[PDB]
């Protein structure tokens, strides 16, 4: 029988006499337009992808490397040492998946085959062979089919069997000093450095387990290894040791039990409150498998030959299942994936009972569940007698996301305290933070957020209060004003005799800026971590914060600091945003910020119109104002400097509109730098009118311009440049090298200061160094030749 | 570029983007542009309390990309943590 | 050579008229191939019972016609019709006029194939009362220069091979778009904006600052025809049909027929007739307005539609001018 499926299927020399164990491979084949044509027309898969149009590349589908990879996958069930009536043979499950990273198949494409033997089992009613191929163009992996197939009968062949299973990854927290004693226990426990501290650290167990057999029940010989990790505190994990269990006769794995107990399994599935419909869609088999035979090469002759499908006691020439599997996935392509081959990502498919031609099948899809924020989605199909014929799913991206994270203003009494409440990974943000805060600077953030307290007073008593105290003294401001830098030490306040320290607000503290930017920063933080929870979360997402957000969005997508170092820095920051002006009188400042709509002056006025009069009014009069947030197009921006060049500019604005001179008119087409005296003598009636007021001057409102309340520092303009060499060098402790993931940030990151997605090329530092003049920077663009080594 | 190297420099360079952030303008049109049409982005997710950036991104489209959003027929969600969880959460009402 | 691979479902049309069960879906029967030659016999058939049931020749018919014109393909049955004489050198006309509507509906399928909508699409399409979405979109009541200034926004985003074109003008205010059903999505949506709801009640507001009512509307079609997406085509027909030996010589056609572009007669032309006819329904676009031209008490309309047809188009675009439609099928 052997014989003949190999003159159909293979095309070699006949030799049955090579190992299982060894690893076999296919012919380089080449995808052409041709087969791509052929294959699509046989199974229905009438998605734009595969045709060829102008001024574009045709995709192949998934499903076509079951046609690259056959050859190769069912190679693996002719061994001599693999013995089976290949008459009776079953496909029972076929699985595509591609590996993370690569494209899908191109019509250019040279794809490399190699089938590997996973796992051969005499069960009771038969012998399973689990089969994985690897689909590799270029010397890289693409994807994965992974096919089981199954001889009836009756095998007690246990010498020529075996079984690598792959076990879910299992968590361990180690609270006490007798969980540490159980594992030292456990001989299978290697450590890198066997003085490790295990207290309080999370343990993950990334286990597989080769078995070979001596009955049915006993193994005569198990081996069960692979890497030990603890989760740091970024979240990140990190190998520390080794699983190195091995044995000969066993009636089990011990490793699994002791972890099955102990620990608790990381299912990567999360599931949907409630499953979501889709579609419930109609396709019939063809009336001939001739057709999917030529394109596939299963020439199987119990899908074509009467005699043969009888020779076999089938209920006639059945459909190929590998041609439903396809059919299926071609509606699961078009409803759930919105016709986007791409999107569709890995594809599964048992084959549950047997079809003839010219049936018609009820296939139900539903999205379930969701896994690295690709949706999950169970299908069922069922013939006229309502039998289930094919189920499966398939993991489909979602589409193309952007996170952005809002920054300071928004802030309210009680943020994300609903959260709180429901979410155990909100819960574990908030709860860590608000310890850190605690015992370093003697507040509850919690508090804070939950009840808005007008005053709030820390006290220093005791020894841990001491050592809080310390904490305050050292909070210094590294300012470079003058020639020589001078240090500014934060809370002036507060010596070695005080015993308490009082935070004054007039609202509330949730509105002055260093509660309120941690307040943000966790809120964002928590409801982030519940959705990276609920497997929300594309691998590829790109990542955008409004000032504050930065920070929030660096911590969320890119764990570059812990929930600790965060909330240290967003905190800092804020402290470093009230030293930064001087406020003689108590806290008013005689700086501020505006909200122009330049839409509202003059329907003409707009960009390169703001940036004149703006940039005159601080040349003229000497006051710094800049436009710090450019936000909406000619709808939104946000002017901050000097409340005196800020009252100038809301009325040399409400001028413009009531006088009604369109600035084009007479920009260039009337008179050609002159204009520089029309507007002098605007800002000069106007400039010196604000030049004599109550000196923190009450900053009125206008048609263009609203002044945003509460706001009394100028953030994101050129006065603090002073106050950076200080942050930047605290920065370099709460943010370290190793905790730095490239992959993480490139092309997803878009910064603030420089709207262009992250990238580490010459390029991008000169870029940067443009708009900075940082000598840290500059000196890796001279010597750009550390690219060896 | 051994990745030891590269790691080094995307440190260095994270932690400049960062400190002179807080003391330079923030560039938030010439980002939307970035990420709404270089990348095409189909759902926009503003994670905060209120929906301020959802609002500048619903106005940036109804500016300057509603042709272009009408000729390449790119249905686009933006949605606000605070004000759209079913929409994210993939939870609809019965 | 690969023709059996375009009829997956057959062209067995006497079984299909016997059997109404054995008759495929409507969605198989319009696709260019078997649709194209198909609608050229129901053409053809018309015209014949109409010679047997006054008893003419079909010779003796065309001595009767001053001029013949089609539109789009129906083009091909007329120049067939100018040609025939006897009832027995009848049937080398009708070779002649379905060889080439096979040759279109074969040779321009594969150029341009109509593929999967995105459901998303054909969802919103039928919640807002367009169509089902197709490669020719029809737009009632706006002026050609309205029109074009709507497409060259659209056709500014889309690149080279995604873009649309007016391909019929068949009235002052109905014209004809043509290109991917993507993009006729694409400019539906751009429409959708500009066009004001049919009750909105405008009787209040002055004339010239009230918003313009008009509908746009898909086509039962399933080729973008008269569009540049079919120009690869062209090439292969020219040479499909000096093989199966099928040209129209200017001296065997005896009375004028009227080019779908120009208004020209056909009998004129310095080249080959059969190629011309080819772009007039691949390439080039069709201004019925000038190619009806002509004047002419009455106006015979043998082709598919009856009161949906071509004729009653023909009668809005000649209301006043003393001219009648008769819809002789």
């Amino acid at each position: 029988i052997k014989e003949m499926y190999w003159k159909l299927w293979i095309d070699e020399p006949f030799n049955l006499d090579f190992d299982p164990r060894d690893v076999i491979k296919g012919k380089d084949f080449e995808i052409t337009a041709k087969e791509v044509y052929d294959f699509t027309h046989a199974v229905g898969n009438n998605c734009e992808d595969f045709v060829s149009r102008p001024d574009r590349t045709m995709l192949a589908p998934m499903d076509f490397a079951i046609v690259v990879g056959w050859r190769a996958i069912i190679k693996a069930i002719f061994p001599n040492t693999v013995d089976g009536d290949l008459l009776k043979l079953v496909h029972l499950s076929n699985g595509y998946k591609m590996i993370p990273g690569a494209k899908p198949l191109q019509v250019g494409d040279v794809v490399s085959t190699t089938a590997v033997i996973e796992s051969v089992v005499n069960q009771p009613t038969g012998k399973i062979v689990d089969v994985v191929g690897t689909l590799s163009r270029n010397g890289k992996p693409v994807m994965e089919v992974t096919s089981s197939f199954f001889y009836r009968g009756n095998y007690t062949d246990f010498e020529n069997t075996f079984q690598k299973t792959v076990e879910p990854v299992y968590q361990m927290h180690i609270k006490t000093s007798k969980d540490i004693a159980v594992l030292r226990s456990k001989e299978w426990f290697q450590l890198d450095d066997e003085d490790f501290d295990l207290l309080n650290k999370t343990l993950t167990f990334e286990t597989e387990t080769e078995v070979t057999f001596k009955n049915a029940n006993i193994f005569s010989s198990v081996k069960c290894f692979g890497p030990i990790k603890v989760e740091l505190p970024t979240k990140e994990t990190v190998e520390i040791g080794i699983v190195d269990y091995e044995a000969g006769a066993s009636h089990g794995n011990p490793v699994v039990d002791f972890l099955k107990r102990n620990g608790s399994t990381l299912e990567q599935k999360v599931n949907l409150e409630n499953p979501i419909p889709i579609a419930v869609l109609d396709s019939y088999t063809p009336s001939t498998n001739e057709p999917y035979a030529r394109v596939s090469g299963d020439l199987n002759p119990i899908h074509v030959s009467r005699h043969f499908a009888s020779y076999a006691n089938l209920p006639g020439t059945i459909t190929h299942g590998m041609f439903s599997s396809a059919s299926v996935r071609a509606l699961i392509e078009n409803w759930a994936a919105d016709s986007v081959s791409s999107r569709v990502r890995g594809y599964t498919c048992q084959f549950v009972d047997m079809v003839l031609p010219n049936t018609a099948l009820k296939t139900s899809i539903q999205h379930v569940g969701m896994i690295n924020g690709r949706k999950l989605i169970k299908f069922e199909t069922r013939n006229e007698d309502d039998v289930v014929v094919l189920t499966g799913e398939a993991e489909i991206e979602q589409p193309v996301t952007t996170f952005v994270f809002t920054g300071q203003g928004s802030q309210e009494q009680g943020m994300g305290m609903d959260l709180y409440k429901t979410s155990k990974a909100a819960q574990d943000v908030w709860n860590r933070a608000d310890n850190h805060f605690k015992d370093t600077y003697g507040f509850s953030i919690l508090d804070i957020v939950i009840n808005n307290p007008v005053n709030l007073t820390i006290h220093f008593g005791g020894e841990k209060g001491k050592r809080i105290r310390e904490n305050y003294s050292a909070m210094i401001f590294e300012t470079i004003v003058d020639g020589k830098l001078k240090t500014e030490k934060i809370f002036k306040e507060i010596n070695e005799h005080s015993t308490s320290y009082t935070f004054r607000s007039e609202k509330g503290l949730l509105s002055a800026t260093q509660f309120t930017q941690p307040a943000l920063t966790l809120m964002e933080k928590a409801a982030f971590e519940d959705l990276k929870s609920k497997g929300l979360i594309p691998a590829d997402a790109t990542f955008a914060g409004h000032s504050l957000g930065e920070y929030a969005a660096l911590a969320s997508l890119a764990d570059v600091m812990s929930i600790e170092s965060l909330v240290e820095v967003v905190f800092y920051r804020g402290m470093t945003m009230q030293v930064a002006v001087p406020r003689d009188e108590l806290g008013r400042s005689n700086y501020g910020m505006i909200a122009i709509n330049p839409g509202r002056v003059a329907a003409s006025f707009s960009q390169e119109a703001l940036q004149y009069v703006v940039e005159r009014v601080g040349k003229r009069t000497g006051w710094l104002v800049e436009i710090v947030n450019y936000n909406v197009e000619n709808q939104q921006y946000v002017a901050a400097g000097d409340l005196r060049a800020l009252d100038t500019v809301t009325n040399v604005l409400n001028f413009i509109k009531l006088q009604k001179i369109d600035i084009i008119e007479l920009q260039k087409s009337l008179s050609l730098e002159e204009v520089e005296g029309h507007l002098f003598e605007i800002i000069d009636e106007a400039s010196k009118k604000s030049a004599v007021k109550p000196r923190p001057l009450k900053l009125e409102r206008g048609f263009a311009c609203i002044p945003l309340v509460g706001i009394s520092v100028p953030f994101h303009s050129t006065y603090l440049m002073n106050g950076v060499k200080p942050f930047k060098s605290f920065l370099k402790k709460n943010i370290i090298k190793e905790n730095v993931k490239v992959a993480r940030l490139a092309g997803k990151y878009i910064p603030n200061l420089t709207a262009k997605p992250f990238q580490v090329t010459k390029e991008y530092f000169q870029d940067v160094y443009d708009l900075t003049g940082s000598e840290p920077i500059k000196e890796i663009i001279d010597n750009w030749e550390k690219y060896e080594q | 570029m051994k990745p030891e190297v590269e790691q080094e420099l995307a440190h260095i360079l994270l932690t400049e983007l960062l400190a002179y952030q807080f003391a330079s303008p923030v560039r938030w049109i010439e980002t939307q542009d970035v990420f709404l049409k270089d990348f095409n982005t189909e759902r926009v997710v503003e994670i905060g309390p209120s929906p301020t950036l959802a609002g500048m991104a619903q106005r940036t489209l109804k500016n300057k990309y509603e042709s272009y959003d009408a000729a390449l027929s790119l249905h686009r969600e933006i949605l606000c943590y605070s004000k759209d969880a079913k929409e994210i959460y993939y939870t609809p009402d019965p | 050579l690969d023709a059996e691979k375009v009829f997956t479902q057959g062209l067995n049309i006497l079984e299909w008229l016997e059997n109404p069960s054995n008759t495929p879906d409507k969605d198989y029967l319009l696709s260019i191939p078997i649709s194209c030659p198909l609608i050229g016999v129901i053409q053809l058939a018309h015209y014949v019972v109409t010679a047997k049931l006054l008893g003419f020749t079909p010779g003796e018919l065309r001595s009767y016609l001053k001029g013949a014109t089609g539109h789009s393909q129906g083009l091909v049955t007329a120049v067939a019709i100018a040609e025939t004489d006897s009832w027995e050198s009848f049937f080398v006309s009708v070779r002649k006029a379905i060889t080439v509507l096979f040759f279109i509906g074969v040779r321009c399928y594969e150029a341009y194939p109509n593929t999967s909508l995105p459901p998303s699409i054909l969802e919103d399409s039928l919640e807002n009362n367009e169509g089902v979405p197709s490669p020719m979109l029809s737009i009632s009541n706006l002026t050609q220069e309205q029109v074009q200034d709507y497409v060259n926004k659209t056709n500014s985003h889309l690149p080279a091979g995604k873009q649309v074109e007016i391909s019929l003008v068949n009235g002052a205010k109905n014209l004809v778009v043509s290109g991917p059903p993507q993009s006729l999505y694409g400019l539906n949506l751009t429409l959708r904006k500009a066009k004001a709801p049919s009750g909105l009640d405008q009787s209040r507001i002055p004339f010239s600052e009230r918003k313009l009512k008009f509908s746009n509307r898909f086509l039962p079609v399933a080729s973008p025809f008269h569009s540049h997406l079919l120009v690869p085509a062209s090439d292969l027909i020219n040479k499909d049909l000096v093989k199966n030996n099928v040209s129209f010589n200017a001296k065997d056609i005896q009375i004028p027929v009227y080019d779908t572009f120009d208004g020209s007669d056909l009998r004129v032309l310095s080249g080959s007739i059969s190629e011309r006819i080819v772009d007039c329904i691949i390439r080039l676009p069709v201004k019925w307005e000038t190619t009806t031209q002509f004047k002419a008490t009455h106006i015979l309309d043998f082709g598919p539609g009856g009161a949906s047809g071509l004729g009653v188009l023909t009668h809005r675009n000649k209301d006043g001018t003393g001219v009648r439609v008769i819809v002789a099928g």
